[PDB]
RNA sequence: UAUCUACUUUAUUCCUCCCUGUACGAAAGGACAAGAGAAAUAAGGCCUACUUCACAAAGCGCCUUCUAAAUGAUAUCAUCUCAACUUAAUACCCACACCCAAGAACAGGGUU
RNA sequence: CCCAUAGUAGGCCUAAAAGCAGCCACCAAUUAAGAAAGCGUUCAAGCUCAACACCUCCCAAACAUAUA
C-alpha cells in the first residue's frame, strides 16, 4: 500500500503521537499532586472565579462589583454563598470543572449592597402612515453584589 | 405566465431545491474498471498445400514495382512454371513454426511475395532483374537448406 | 535511450538504458500511475514524477511508449504544461511575471473587461479540471474558478 | 432676479510631385513606405505687414502643430503554441501708496 | 500512413455520355479494388473512398492545499 512521497501522497498536517494512558495518568497524578501542595502551602495570590450567578457568566475577583438585573429578594447587607463556580484561576494554576467545580473545593461569597431600579427606559413603536404610535416607560430592579472572598480548599 | 411557455420557465425556489437535491447520482466503484484486468483456413490449407508443394523457394520485396511492371515480371515469371504470392506475414509467421522452419523465422517481415518453384529458372529471373537497379533478391530455403543471395549465384549458376 | 551520433557518418548507440524500480506496490495495476498507488495522488508540485515522463527537450512522450492511462496521460501533460510555465522544469529547454496553476497558454488570454452582472460573473480559471479527483484534505474542494 | 448639485485652460485630411510610371505582373496594369510641396480643418499663439482700426483689441492676416515569425511535442512526419522555449513620455510649471501688457473683487507683475 | 490492374469505353437510350445524364443487371479475374461512394471533365483522361500487402465608468477585495 506504498505511495511515493509526493504533495498529495500524505495529508499535510504533521502527525502528532498522542501519549500512552499509563504514563499519562501517572504524570497527570503528578501535576494535581503538584497543584494541591500550591493550594495547601498558600502559594497563591489572588484568585479570579468565573461564576454562573443568575442567568450569565461573571468573571470575578474578590472585592469587586456585581450588577444584577432582577431583585434577589434579599436584605442589604446579607452574606450569600455563590454556588456554580466553573473556573478558578491564581497566578500559576488554573482548575476547572465539568462543567461545574465541587461545592468543597472553592467557596466564593458576597454580600448585597443595594437594591435599586434602572434608569428610566424607553420603549417607542411607530409605524408610519398606520398612525401607529406607543410609548412606555419601564425600570428593572436591579441589585449590586460585592463579591468578598474566593476560598480556595485542597481537595484534589 | 401559463404552465406551458416557450422559454423555460423560472421554477419556484423550493421547486429548484427539490431539483437540485435529487439528481442522479451514479455509483462509484473503490476501483475504476479500466485500471483492472474461414479465409483465415483458406490461407493455412492453401500456402500449408505450397509448404509441401514446391522443392525450391524464394522471395524478395515486390512493393518497388508499377501495376504493368508487375504485369511483365508476372508474364516473365508466367513463362516458368515459378509462382509469387502476395499474402500476409501475419498469418505466415505460424506458417513458418507449423513447417518447422526455425531459419526461416528470421526472414518473412514486411512487403514480400512468393517466388515457390520446382524448376530453377531464378538464374533467367535475376537476368531480369539485374536490368533494374533494386528489388534485391531475399534469402530462399531448397529442401530444408536455406540459401543466402551467394548460394542463389550458386545454385542458380 | 538510444542516440543518433553523427559527423558525413549517421549511426544509433543504444546508450544507457533506465529501469523502473524492482517492486510495485500494486502489481496487476495497468499504468505505472495505477501500479504504484498514485491514481489521485500528484499534482502539477512534484516533479520528481512529472519529469519521468518528458522529452529532454520539454514536450510529452507519446502514451504507447509510457503505456499509461488515457486518463493519467491526459492529467500528466496538463501537469507538464501547468510546470513548465511556473517555471518548475528549468532545464527542459531546446538550448518575467511569476505563475503557478496556469491553464491556457498566457500569451493567448484576452483580458476581461467586461465582468458580468452577480450573476453571470465571468471568472477566471485556475488550475485544471482534470485535477478534480485529487485527494483534497480540506472539507472544501478546490476552488477552480476564481 | 439661479438656492443646491455638477462644471468653469485634460493634430488630422485632401491634392500634386517624387521614389517610379520601378517593386509585383507576363501583357493590360501598376506599389509602397519615406520624402518634398500646396491646401483645408482643428488646436495653440501672435500683430511685422494687410484689413476693421490706431499708446491697443482683432481677422479676412501671419506663426507653430511630435499580433508575426522560426523551432517544435501531445500524435517521433507535420502542426502559428488556450504545448513549453527563442524573437519582434517627453515638454510646461516649481523662490503703504503708485503704475501695469495682471485684473470683476481678491490675487499677480513692476516701482533702482 | 498506405493503395488501386483487368472482362470494359457494362449493355440500351444517347452526337458519345464509359462507375460517375438516365433504365436495368449488378456476375467476374488473380490473393484482391464497387459494373462504383465523393471531385472532375461535352465525352474522355485525370484526383480521393471502401478493399488488397505493415499493422456616462469594469464593477466587493480576493483566494485552487490544515481534517466539518
Ligand atoms: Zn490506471
Amino acid at each position: 500500500g506504498y505511495v511515493p512521497k509526493t504533495s498529495l501522497s500524505s495529508p499535510p498536517w504533521p502527525e502528532v503521537v498522542l501519549p500512552d494512558p499509563v504514563e499519562e495518568t501517572r504524570h497527570h497524578a503528578e501535576v494535581v499532586k503538584k497543584v494541591n501542595e500550591m493550594i495547601v502551602t498558600g502559594q497563591y495570590g489572588r484568585l479570579f472565579a468565573v461564576v454562573h450567578f443568575a442567568s450569565r457568566q461573571w468573571k470575578v475577583t474578590s472585592e469587586d462589583l456585581i450588577l444584577i438585573g432582577n431583585e434577589l429578594d434579599l436584605a442589604c447587607g446579607e452574606r450569600i454563598r455563590l454556588e456554580k463556580v466553573l473556573l478558578v484561576g491564581a497566578d500559576n494554576f488554573t482548575l476547572l470543572g465539568k462543567p461545574l467545580l465541587g461545592k468543597d473545593l472553592v467557596r466564593v461569597e458576597a454580600t448585597v449592597i443595594e437594591k435599586t431600579e434602572s434608569w428610566p427606559r424607553i420603549i417607542m413603536r411607530f409605524r408610519k402612515r398606520k398612525n401607529f404610535k406607543k410609548k412606555r416607560i419601564v425600570t428593572t430592579p436591579q441589585t449590586v453584589l460585592r463579591i468578598n472572598s474566593i476560598e480556595i480548599a485542597p481537595c484534589l | 405566465s401559463k404552465a406551458v411557455t416557450r422559454h423555460r420557465r423560472v421554477m419556484h425556489f423550493q421547486r429548484q431545491k427539490l431539483m437540485a437535491v435529487t439528481e442522479y447520482i451514479p455509483p462509484k466503484p473503490a476501483i475504476h474498471p479500466s485500471c483492472l484486468p474461414g479465409l483465415i483456413r483458406l490461407l493455412r490449407r492453401e500456402i500449408a498445400a505450397v509448404f509441401q508443394d514446391n522443392r525450391m523457394i524464394a522471395v524478395c520485396q515486390n512493393v518497388a514495382l508499377s501495376a504493368e511492371d508487375k504485369l511483365l515480371m508476372r508474364h516473365q515469371l508466367r513463362k516458368h512454371k515459378i509462382l509469387m504470392k502476395v499474402f500476409p506475414n501475419q498469418v505466415l509467421k505460424p506458417f513458418l513454426e507449423d513447417s518447422k522452419y526455425q531459419n526461416l523465422l528470421p526472414l518473412f517481415v514486411g512487403h514480400n511475395m512468393l517466388l515457390v518453384s520446382e524448376e530453377p529458372k531464378v538464374k533467367e529471373m535475376v537476368r531480369i532483374l539485374r536490368t533494374v537497379p533494386f528489388l534485391p533478391l531475399l534469402g530462399g530455403c531448397i529442401d530444408d537448406t536455406i540459401l543466402s543471395r551467394q548460394g542463389f549465384i550458386n545454385y542458380s549458376k | 535511450f538510444r542516440e543518433v551520433v553523427e559527423t558525413t557518418i549517421i549511426e544509433g548507440r543504444i546508450t544507457a538504458t533506465p529501469k523502473e524500480s524492482p517492486n510495485p506496490p500494486n502489481p496487476s495495476g495497468q499504468c505505472p500511475i495505477c501500479r504504484w498507488n498514485l491514481k489521485h495522488k500528484y499534482n502539477y508540485d512534484d516533479v520528481l514524477l512529472l519529469s519521468q515522463f518528458i522529452r529532454p527537450h520539454g514536450g510529452m512522450l507519446p502514451r504507447k511508449i509510457t503505456g499509461l492511462c488515457q486518463e493519467e496521460h491526459r492529467k500528466i501533460e496538463e501537469c507538464v504544461k501547468m510546470a513548465h510555465r511556473a517555471g518548475l522544469l528549468p532545464n527542459h529547454r531546446p538550448r518575467q511575471l511569476n505563475r503557478y496553476l496556469t491553464r491556457w497558454a498566457p500569451g493567448s488570454v484576452k483580458p476581461i473587461y467586461k465582468k458580468g452582472p452577480r450573476w453571470n460573473r465571468v471568472r477566471m480559471p485556475v488550475g485544471s479540471p482534470l485535477l478534480r479527483d485529487n485527494v483534497c484534505y480540506s472539507r472544501t474542494p478546490w476552488k477552480l474558478y476564481h
